[PDB]
């Protein structure tokens, strides 16, 4: 009996990561992030240090 | 309320008893070959014994 | 990865083309309209358990 | 810059394979409608400024195309009209092969409807089966008259093409027979399982008062409590001795304009079968020989008339005015679908999820070519 | 290299569902239980891009023709449509129409025309097994002449109707939102 | 028989309604222009309720777009013709819109108003290109001032792939 | 009036009914293999015309009741008939006084997009020798004209048919 | 070396005989509803004529990886289910893993399907993500009655455990996965009940609505590879293969046809069935099999 909630949670854990990847970061891009850059660098060594 | 249980019971007997009109029809053709093809089924599996 | 990219990595013309030209059922659709979803994104999934 | 930010505009345009070719742009909010306009008029041929240019008899052909998937009914009531307007003498033969025509076409669009309901519901089954059996039917046609559709038949006196005999008269019992015992295979794979059932359970919820003063005509205002079969009211040709039973229904969701449809299609059958038991008695097939030659030259005397017929999917109407000389001054062809999925199609969508937009766009049969006209 | 794909051109055509008005009732038929297309591979699926066998069934409306011109961009390499009926042959019945366009090969770029109002599916049978024909060897067909003549066609669309459609037929509903 | 009948109890409840009986349930009826706003809903009260195509024939003798408008009956099958006159100019071309009484004519009034002519006042779907887009909407093709093959050549420069002249009539 | 359930034509949906539809996994398949099992069509489908040459007087009575504008007049005074705008609605035929203008069944017509192959749509219809273009020639139900040689300031039109005459007359004017 | 030629030949293999598989599901649903349809060796013309184009279309960097991750993922799912004795690795190919490597075909076919952008693609993945949402309610109950009536996980732990006795449809508390495995199978595939992810007709095509010339040929590789790894994962934990060249062909042989058996029964019920609502289908896959797997799951304990 709780074998299926957790494994339900592994599912509904899928199901809101590609709810976010989808309005974030795909399809068109509003006309208000033209002025935009990239990452900064401090931000950037902890996203590497995290990945790797 | 709305979940009743005369409502289940009689959900699954409708559903043998459309099995067997099912069963009735599939199983009991009148193609003669069905039935040959029924005996070398059975045949077939004497052989995987 | 690898013997999937066998199978694509072949060229044959890879020619990037624009977003804004799409699909839209076979019609013409420009910058102006909000064609990637961006509210709610699971109506049917609030409105299957609407009683929980 | 994307001006909404809040309702994105999917919309069912052409090229769709749900939607046969009228564009409805819906401002979807996440997975319902909250605003459903349509843009038909993918099709306008015109025919009001371009039948106004052909003769009085030649203008039979070119008012076929006005109706796809019946294409006996569009020239079955101008031939009714321009009957009224000289006043003929159509003969019980002509009578009679216009009547059993203008079933048999009847029973096609209800197949082609099928099909056409079967190719969008996802099971394509009831889909093949319907065409298979709509081709018999269209090889039936072809004995008769001339091709499969757009056959040019019914002239505003009699028709073109007798029968051929006992090589067709026997063929027609044959195919009615047939279908009236294949008719029980319909229903077990589109109006029996639990799937279609609960996937047209309450879907576009249609009012009472919201049919009969909307513009809805056909057998699916039926579905709603009003009691309007125009073959029954004042029979035309020769119905009044068929005593056929029309269907009524308090109800008036989606499948309750389905079930209609599907019992229409029994009784229509009935009635092919009831009418062939008749046979035709002798006559002539033309109606008079002194008041039809010099084909173009047919100057028609004045006055009007109106004429009106049932069909699949709605009683539509012709108006002709004649001047008083070889051309139409004006042949308007009310479409059946003018209000008919265009106007109540956009207070039914108002609330209802995706995947019912294909099949409330079915379940009125919405053919794209009647709006444009 | 080349006839390892060539054969398999001619044995999987998609062909896409446009179905134009007057004519959806033999482009079904055509495609079901009855004399039947799926023998031959034609598998038909709603999409611009996975297809190559385009079916102008008929009249083109100038506000059709703008759809049918934006499916037909999309088709990669082998796109050839099969003109249909008798419409798209100089005009069909409706050469007295200021809508339905006639004379289709100044607008795209036709490969095989069949006769008949409506054409009985043996015809249409005949169109596509001389369309088999015409492919075996290949024959500079349609996409071959929508590249290099490119010139003429973008002429003669911005002729008609033109002005960049991309403005009339998008900033035609933002007011009436 | 029932059909006078039928219009003797519509001609008790209204003046201007000179009813003419066709051959049995064809009741057809001319009305002044600018009256049958206070006269339809006369004739949905009593036995009418749906309302088919505003089919509007033109005539350029006497200048008049002549708007027939077609009514039904559910209860005994009969079919009204109520028609108006109103001038031909598209200064003079206005109609008081049937919205208020008949949900029929949010539609039939826009392809009348698209195709040719008539404007109606109080209704909101009215310049929406409802059916024939640009250029098509700056000119009205289905009246008499506009004629055909002399605007499909404005259009279209050839006709016929093939020879000689198949453009012309007759 | 003749009402006719109550509740009789409303039918319960049920679970495994479905099943009934499958009872085709084992009868024969109801289809036609086109190439090649010919499919014989109706002794009187309406085709192409086959105008005979001796009984045409041109009165131009089939002018005026074409629907879609295709029966122009040529001298040598016999109409072309183009299938370019024309529906098979066959009201030339029962309009010609004379009936020098007949319709055999003869549908199947394919030309690719070449203008020397598209010349092909403007033939004046020979004489119901054609019939023997339809038996007797390998019936395959296909138009017996099959490619038209048009000369410009030379105007001899050639119906080089299947294997039989080269059918060669002079065109000049149009029209009456 | 050898284990690169073996693996080699599992995925040629499996190619070879998967398309195939596909083109056996069209001809038994022209024959469903009474026509010929296409030949047996259909949809490897599909992907012959798809890597046969001269224009792509890319719409983004993302767009090209993840329907390549989908294949990547789908030939990872079939490399640890036994095929047969010719196995690269038989240690480990526990439930759990295979279960959820079916599921990641359905992120990469989707993933690279927002990259396009378009409401007919995010109303798509709209429709299928619900199905991965709600089908894992009975899928992971059927697990746990698979692992709870034997106990081990290496899947040759279990084949073993079944031709050393009995069959594994049989035994009740396990048949009532079976049925919720039966059920499950329609939708993990993309047949017409629980249809939604392919969806052909009331949407456009959903998430595949426009991918072009050679990302439909991955893409009918993956749905080929999906076929092939979801159908013997149940073959090769319901049924049970197993078992020289003539024994090893012919062990082969019998899983190909226990592998056309359950394929058998999805068309038989997918052609006769319409397509599902997504708001419907969320609510069936918790009414019905989640009951049955729940109790062979306390019949299982
Ligand atoms: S070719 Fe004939 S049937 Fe086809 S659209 Fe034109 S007029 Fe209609
Ligand atoms: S075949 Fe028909 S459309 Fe053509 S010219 Fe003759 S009557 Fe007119
Ligand atoms: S066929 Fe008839 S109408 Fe035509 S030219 Fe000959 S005689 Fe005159």
């Amino acid at each position: 009996i709780l074998g299926a909630m957790v494994f339900f949670g592994s599912a509904i854990g899928f199901v809101y990561l590609i709810r976010f990847t989808y309005a974030v970061w795909f399809g068109q891009r509003p006309s208000d992030l033209e002025d935009v850059k990239d990452a900064p660098l401090p931000l950037a060594i902890g996203m590497g240090i995290l990945a790797i | 309320l709305k979940m009743s249980f005369d409502r289940l019971y009689h959900d699954i007997w409708k559903a043998i008893e459309e099995l067997a009109d099912l069963a009735r029809s599939y199983v009991y053709n009148g193609n003669i070959q069905a039935y040959a093809w029924y005996l070398a089924i059975i045949l077939l599996i004497l052989v995987a014994m | 990865l690898i013997i999937a990219a066998i199978l694509y990595f072949m060229g044959a013309g890879v020619r990037k083309v624009p977003v804004t030209d799409t699909y839209q059922s076979g019609n013409p659709v420009t910058m102006e309209y909000n064609l990637t979803i961006r509210r709610n994104f699971f109506l049917p999934l609030k409105e299957a358990m609407a009683f929980w | 810059y994307p001006i909404d930010k809040d309702t994105y505009e999917l919309f069912f345009g052409p090229q769709h394979m749900a939607t046969e070719n009228f564009s409805i742009i819906l401002k979807m909010d996440g997975n319902r409608v909250v605003k459903a306009i349509a843009n038909p008029g993918f099709l306008h041929r015109g025919f009001e400024k371009l039948a106004e240019y052909r003769p009085w008899y030649t203008n039979i052909a070119l008012l076929l195309r006005i109706c796809v998937p019946e294409p006996d009914v569009p020239e079955a009531i101008y031939s009714m009209a321009v009957d009224e307007i000289i006043g003929w003498e159509v003969p019980e033969r002509a009578q009679w092969i216009r009547t059993l025509v203008l079933e048999m076409a009847r029973v096609t669009a209800y197949l082609f409807w099928i099909m056409g309901l079967s190719f969008k519901l996802g099971v394509y089954t009831a889909g093949q089966w319907a065409a298979a059996y709509r081709e018999r039917f269209m090889a039936l046609f072809e004995q008769l008259t001339g091709a499969r559709v757009y056959h040019i038949y019914t002239i505003p006196g009699g028709v073109r093409r007798d029968i051929p005999g006992d090589k067709w008269l026997r063929q027609v019992r044959d195919t009615v027979e047939y279908l009236k015992d294949k008719l029980k295979d319909f229903d077990n794979v589109l109006f029996e399982n639990y799937i279609t059932y609960k996937r047209l359970e309450g879907i576009g919820v249609m009012d009472k008062k919201f049919a009969l003063e909307e513009g809805v005509t056909g057998p699916n205002l039926r579905a709603t409590g009003v009691a309007y079969d125009v073959r029954k009211s004042d029979p035309y040709l020769l119905y009044p001795e068929l005593d056929f039973e029309i269907p009524v229904l308090k109800e008036g969701d989606a499948l309750a304009r389905v079930l209609v449809r599907r019992y229409e299609l029994e009784q229509d059958l009935y009635i092919i079968e009831q009418l062939l038991d008749m046979g035709p008695p002798s006559g002539p097939y033309k109606v008079q020989d002194p008041k039809l030659k010099n084909l173009p030259r047919f100057k028609v005397p004045p006055g009007e008339a109106f004429a009106h017929v049932e069909a699949t999917k709605g009683d539509f109407g012709a108006y002709v005015v004649s001047d008083g000389g070889h051309k139409p001054y004006r042949v308007h062809i009310r479409g059946p679908s003018i209000a008919h999925g265009v106007r109540v199609l956009e207070q039914l969508l108002v609330g209802a999820r995706l995947a019912d937009v294909p099949a409330i766009l079915m379940s009125l049969d919405n053919c794209p070519p009647d709006i444009d006209r | 290299f080349e006839p390892l794909f060539n054969w398999a051109r001619k044995k999987s055509l998609w062909i896409v569902a446009f179905c134009t008005g007057c004519g959806g009732i033999e482009m079904p038929p055509l495609m079901t239980a009855r004399y039947d297309l799926e023998r031959f591979g034609i598998m038909p699926d709603p999409s611009p891009r996975q297809y190559d066998l385009f079916l102008i069934t008929g009249y083109v409306t100038p506000k059709t023709l703008k759809r049918i011109i934006i499916t037909y961009e999309m088709a990669p390499d082998p796109k050839y449509v099969l003109a249909h009926g008798s419409c798209p042959i100089n005009g069909g019945i409706y050469w007295d129409a200021y809508n339905a366009i006639k004379q289709l090969d100044k607008y795209i770029p036709v490969d095989v025309y069949i006769a008949g109002c409506m054409p009985r599916p043996e015809a249409v049978m005949d169109g596509i097994k001389k369309l088999m024909e015409m492919i075996e060897n290949g024959e500079a067909d349609g996409w071959k002449r929508y590249k290099e003549n490119y010139e003429w066609y973008r002429k003669n669309q911005d002729e008609l109707l033109g002005e960049g459609w991309r403005e009339k037929e998008a900033r035609k509903w933002i007011p009436w939102l | 028989e029932k059909g006078e009948e039928i219009v003797k109890q519509i001609l008790e409840k209204a003046p201007y309604a000179e009813g003419k009986v066709r051959r049995e349930r064809r009741l057809e009826f001319r009305v002044p222009a600018d009256k049958i706003r206070d006269f339809l809903r006369i004739m949905k009260e009593s036995n009418f309720p749906l309302m088919l195509q505003i089919t509007a024939v033109d005539w350029p003798k006497e200048g008049e777009i002549e708007l027939v408008y077609h009514l039904i009956n559910v209860e005994l099958g009969t079919h009204a013709m109520v028609k108006t006159r109103i001038p031909r100019d598209l200064d003079k071309a206005r109609m008081p819109t049937v919205k208020d009484i008949y949900p029929a004519a949010e539609t039939y009034e826009r392809d009348v108003h698209d195709f040719f002519g008539v404007y109606f006042e109080g209704n909101e779907k009215m310049e929406m290109p409802w059916i024939l887009d640009d250029p098509e909407r700056g000119l009205y093709p289905h009246r008499k001032d506009f004629d055909m093959l002399a605007y499909v050549k404005k259009k279209y420069k050839i006709l016929d792939r093939f020879d000689e002249d198949k453009d012309k009539y007759v | 009036f003749r009402i006719a359930p109550e509740e009789k034509v409303k039918k319960k949906p049920s679970f495994l009914k479905p099943w009934f539809g499958l009872k085709y996994l084992f009868k024969k398949p109801v289809t036609i293999k086109i190439p090649y099992e010919f499919i014989e069509p109706a002794p009187r489908y309406r085709g192409f015309h086959t105008l005979d040459w001796k009984k045409c007087i041109g009165c131009n009575m089939c002018g005026q009741i074409c629907p879609a504008r295709a029966i122009e007049m040529t001298w040598i005074p016999h109409p072309k008939i183009d299938y370019g705008r024309c529906t098979f609605c066959q009201f030339c035929v029962d309009v010609c006084p004379t009936g020098a203008l007949g319709f055999i069944e003869t549908y199947m017509l394919t030309t690719t997009w070449r203008e020397e192959e598209l010349l092909l749509y403007d033939w004046v219809p020979i004489e119901p020798e054609k019939f023997k273009e339809i038996q007797e020639k390998f019936k395959d139900y296909k138009f017996p004209v099959e490619k038209i040689e048009f000369n410009k300031e030379t105007k001899e039109v050639t119906y080089y048919l299947r294997d039989g005459t080269t059918f060669k007359f002079k065109i000049l004017g149009y029209g009456l | 070396i050898g284990v690169f030629l073996r693996a080699l030949l599992i995925i040629i293999y499996a190619t070879f005989v998967g398309f195939i598989f596909m083109g056996i599901i069209r001809k038994v649903t022209a024959r469903i509803h009474r026509r010929i349809g296409p030949p047996i060796y259909q949809p490897i013309i599909d992907t012959l004529k798809f890597f046969g184009k001269k224009e792509n279309i890319t719409h983004g960097l993302i767009y090209d990886f993840g329907i390549i991750y989908a294949v990547g993922a789908t030939i990872l799912a079939l490399m640890f289910i036994p095929l047969g004795p010719i196995s690269v690795l038989r240690a480990y190919g526990d439930l759990i893993l295979v279960t959820f490597l079916l599921e990641i075909p359905m992120l990469g076919i989707m993933f690279a399907a927002m990259s396009s952008g378009n409401p007919y693609a995010g109303i798509g993945a709209q429709r299928a993500l619900l199905t991965l949402l709600a089908i894992q309610v009975p899928l992971g109950l059927a697990i746990i009655a698979v692992a709870e009536y034997y106990g081990t996980f290496s899947t040759y732990e279990i084949v073993m455990a079944q031709q050393k006795m009995g069959w594994s449809i049989f035994h009740l508390p396990l048949l009532l996965a079976a049925i919720a495995y039966d059920i499950v199978l329609q939708a993990m595939f993309g047949k017409e009940p629980f249809d939604i992810m392919i969806a052909p007709g009331e949407i456009s095509l959903g998430p595949m609505v426009e991918f072009g010339g050679k990302h439909m040929g991955m893409l009918q590789i993956q749905h080929a590879m999906a076929l092939f790894a979801e159908t013997l994962f149940f073959s090769n934990i319901f049924l049970g293969g197993g078992v020289p060249l003539l024994n090893t062909l012919a062990s082969l042989a019998v899983l190909l046809v226990k592998q056309i058996a359950v394929l058998l029964i999805a068309i038989f019920v997918g052609a006769i069935f319409p397509r599902f609502t997504i708001d419907q289908a969320a609510k069936f896959y918790w009414k019905w099999p989640t009951i049955i797997a729940a109790i062979g799951a306390i019949m299982a304990s």
